[PDB]
DNA sequence: AGACGGCTGGCACGACTTTTGCAATCGCAGCCCT
DNA sequence: AGGGCTGATCGTGCAAAAGTCGTGCCAGCCGTCT
């Protein structure tokens, strides 16, 4: 549901528009018809951009209910030309509008980028994303001697064990992105 | 994972078949089959979509009759912007449409030659013939096929060049004749007259008198299954038919009076 | 199929581009700008 | 410079002879033919060219005959856009003009059409360039790649193909050792495709080849050079059995109906 | 405006036909075989035409889009239903007094040759929608690899094309007829190909196979006499390379 | 008491995104310039 | 008295140069057991 209280609402003053018609003066009709025209577009792009986020934002929520409901760890590889080809969204005004875009649900407060996740590979016909993997990383890393983490090795053999196949590289690379210390750097007398 | 809706394929060579599909499942090749007529094959094609469970859309649904002109199923393989007129933005559509996932071949006999030689040089290397100027692009995804035609009998007659041919040669199903199956066909008949008091949500269903099921029997049956859901429905018109059990079913729709 | 004639439109640059270019920015931003913009309009509420 | 064979499914009976061949006529970019069987190798040696694409800036064009349809066709030959056909669109240049120097693997399938053939040599011959407009042909050069899968000096008695379009082409011939011909790794690249497989199916172990599979192998008349021996292979392997019996029944016929 | 001349008798009378015609503006026929180089001859009278500094570029009669015929020799100039730009005319348009040869004219379409028919008569270019047409000057010249006889019995072209048959189509020697410099041409031919060869000469050459080529089909004058020259020094490639034992035989079955 | 070893982050390339920078010739007809 | 010339209107994209992530890759380093 789109926040309408949060949505603005552009009235135009009816009490000008019943002003300029009476007007004798031509320069002064004209200037209304211009601002008039001017509001109106300006209402109509307001309007067009609640519309458009709409649409994308019901796209989005059909793809991220996995990432709305199990959370990040499922968060499905989501992204623009994919959501764009599934629900028929814009081709380039939405790649424009869909800056700064921030909802509340059952998992939290998440961005319009925050939805679309990256594209992961996944064997036998399956699928995977980024935050997912960003979420089954630090599950991982819990899931470490208290003493020793777990190695971004062991974290990529976690990783494939899922299926993600994250391997070391991007599995130290996420570490990274995750800000956590590996193995033997998070190492500490048990 | 998913699991295939339920059909009635109780030939004991149908249950074989299905765990041939089953073997076939994990691994990805081509799939053929003999395409039995009034017969549900591409239903079984799902049952394999669904059984490979791949995440996303694999399981393509499209035949070739309906691309007349040569232009429609050469669309398959879209067109990208201005190659003739551009009546939409990149015309490429029903390729991605299993990005990452498998074609179904139906009325594949009607395709022609060169759309045939056509589709095959997109089999292996997989580039992308995109009309109009541009460069290719390949996918991860793969096909299966169902037909009535004889594959021998073309290439006796060469509709389709030879290479194409073999280069489907990965699984073949030659689905039961619709008069070869007839315990199976009683069993689906109950099953539809069941699903059919189900979906229209009538009261009672009817049930059938045995006369109603021998005469069913010494029906045509063209299409075993595809005939009995007509049926189904044919029964299904007929008002009142529910509370009580009858006979009355509709071969001919343009029988009347 | 093949080409002889037939065949046949555009959009608009600059104001309806800049009233689209309004909306790419945040929330807060567009009602900030809404703010600065009404502060001119005599037509508007 | 060398790259490693990606696949060297390669003949030592004279495939190597001919592997020979190629890699010494490779260096020019003057005509380029080649001719085989349905499904041998030919795909394969197209590749084989496309390695010996020599030094590096090898564009790799294609040219899938029996394609094209029937209309724009012509313009997939010269080039598209302008405000010429039904629509109007940036230049996409002909598939020759959209590669220039690149290598022109041609599809052996023989057009129908002499003439159109005719239109693709005379910009094959040379390219003046098309500064009039992109309907017409431009100014480009390209490595170019024949093949033949039929009788070329019968349809030339057969009227099948031009004499002139034949005598630009076939500069320096290639045929294949067919399947009746090459029989060379037969065993070898059999055991070869057999490790794909495995590979592939992750699987345990080969258990091996029978005698009487063996045999079935020399006994093939392998109406597939290349592919088709594949085929079977793979046959066999979908086929597949327990790791106790090396190799069972005949998966040379799929098509054959199962027991 | 010169090749390797074929150095022939017979093709110093179709030079002199050529140099006497060499003012002259009527349209020019010819029926000449693959590896004839009446082309080359062609243009090489397009350059030393009356017009030296003249436009002198060919059209291949099959070259034309199946309906940009009018489009063809014409160019566009408002409307036709692409809704912008065609507003540039034709190659031919680009002509005035120039030269393209009409080669492929042996193909093109009856109804191209009617079109062409239209373009025998004195002028008058017509464009999409037009308001007056354009009575532009232009060189006209052609070739075939057939005999317009022929087709007139058959009446492939349309005695129109007759019509537009103007100044005396020379033609070029058969192959068997030529035999005028063979081992001369094989001669520079081979130069050119060591050059591209790379290799430093031929220590082989030799002659005898020479005569035995002058005992060869030849179905290219030019076409086949290097084709085969190259196709037997590539299978040697060696310095010591003579003329025994060098075959043209690609699509036979070599040992 | 120096090498193993995984960290761990620097470095890399392309691959997906992306933000901005972009408006006309109409249309007559009267007015201005010549 | 004849030519120039004028714009009142003419509005949901894209494209383009740029950037930026994913994943890899690599190089030194420290705990330690040798
Ligand atoms: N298990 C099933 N459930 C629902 N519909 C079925 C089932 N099996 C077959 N059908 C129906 O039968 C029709 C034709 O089936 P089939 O004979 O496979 O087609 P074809 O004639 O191409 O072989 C299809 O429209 C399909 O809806
Ligand atoms: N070593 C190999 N590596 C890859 N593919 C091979 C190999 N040996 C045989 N094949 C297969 O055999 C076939 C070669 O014949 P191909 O060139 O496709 O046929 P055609 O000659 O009709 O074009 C292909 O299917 C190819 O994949
Ligand atoms: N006098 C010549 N010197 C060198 N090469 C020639 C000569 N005449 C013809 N050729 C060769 O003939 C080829 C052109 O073929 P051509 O004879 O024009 O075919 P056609 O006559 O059927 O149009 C060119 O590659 C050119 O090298
Ligand atoms: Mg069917
Ligand atoms: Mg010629």
């Amino acid at each position: 549901e789109l926040n309408a209280d949060s949505i603005p609402r552009l009235k135009i003053n009816q009490q000008y528009a019943a002003m300029g018609n009476s007007a004798r003066n031509d320069a002064d009709g004209q200037f209304i018809r211009s601002n008039l025209q001017e509001a109106r577009w300006l209402i109509k792009s307001l309007e067009s951009r609640n519309d458009t986020l709409l649409r994308v934002s019901r796209c989005i929520v059909e793809q991220q209910q996995a990432f709305f409901e199990q959370g990040e760890e499922y968060m499905k590889p989501m992204v623009l030309a994919d959501i764009a080809q599934a629900v028929e969204m814009h081709e380039s005004t939405i790649s424009r509008v869909t800056t700064q875009k921030y909802l509340h649900s059952p998992r939290g407060i998440f961005e319009l980028k925050y939805f679309f996740s990256s594209h992961v590979n996944t064997e036998g016909g399956g699928e995977a994303s980024s935050t997912a993997i960003r979420a089954l990383v630090k599950k991982l890393i819990a899931a470490e001697n208290p003493a020793k983490p777990l190695s971004d090795s062991k974290l990529t053999s976690m990783l494939s064990e899922q299926g993600i196949m994250v391997a070391r590289r991007t599995v130290a690379k996420y570490r990274e992105s995750l800000s956590i210390p590996p193995s033997n750097q998070r190492k500490q007398l048990v | 994972a998913e699991y295939k809706d339920n059909l009635l394929g109780e030939a004991n060579s149908f249950l074989e078949v299905l765990e041939q599909v089953s073997h076939l499942a994990p691994l990805d090749k081509p799939v053929l089959i003999i395409g039995e007529r009034g017969t549900g094959k591409e239903l079984i094609a799902s049952r394999l979509h669904y059984l490979s469970s791949r995440w996303q859309g694999p399981f393509i649904s499209l035949n070739c009759a309906a691309l007349n002109e040569n232009l429609l199923d050469s669309e398959l393989f879209g067109h990208e912007a201005g190659a003739f007129t551009g009546a939409q933005k990149r015309h490429p559509g029903r390729f991605e449409r299993a990005d990452g996932g498998t074609l179904f071949l139906d009325e594949l006999a009607t395709a022609p030659m060169m759309v045939q030689e056509k589709l095959l040089r997109v089999i292996e290397y997989g580039e992308l013939e995109r009309v109009g100027g541009s460069q290719p692009l390949q996918v991860n995804v793969r096909l299966v096929c169902a037909t009535n035609a004889d594959l021998p009998a073309m290439v006796n007659e060469g509709t389709f060049r030879a290479d194409l041919l073999d280069r489907l040669a990965f699984d073949v199903v030659q689905l039961p004749p619709l008069r070869e199956r007839e315990s199976d066909i009683m069993l689906m008949a109950e099953y539809f007259a069941i699903q059919m008091c189900r979906e229209i949500k009538l009261p009672l269903f009817p049930g059938f008198t045995e006369r109603a099921r021998e005469t069913l029997l010494n029906y045509r049956w063209p299409g075993n299954i595809r005939e009995l859901k007509n049926v189904v429905e044919r029964s299904v018109y007929r008002h009142g038919t529910s509370d009580y059990p009858l006979d009355d079913i509709i071969i001919d729709p343009f029988k009347r009076r | 199929m093949k080409q002889g004639l037939q065949l046949r439109s555009l959009a608009m640059t600059p104001q309806l581009q800049q009233a689209i270019r309004l909306l790419q920015l945040s929330t807060l931003e567009l009602q900030q700008e809404l703010q600065q913009a009404l502060e001119s309009n005599p037509l508007l509420e």
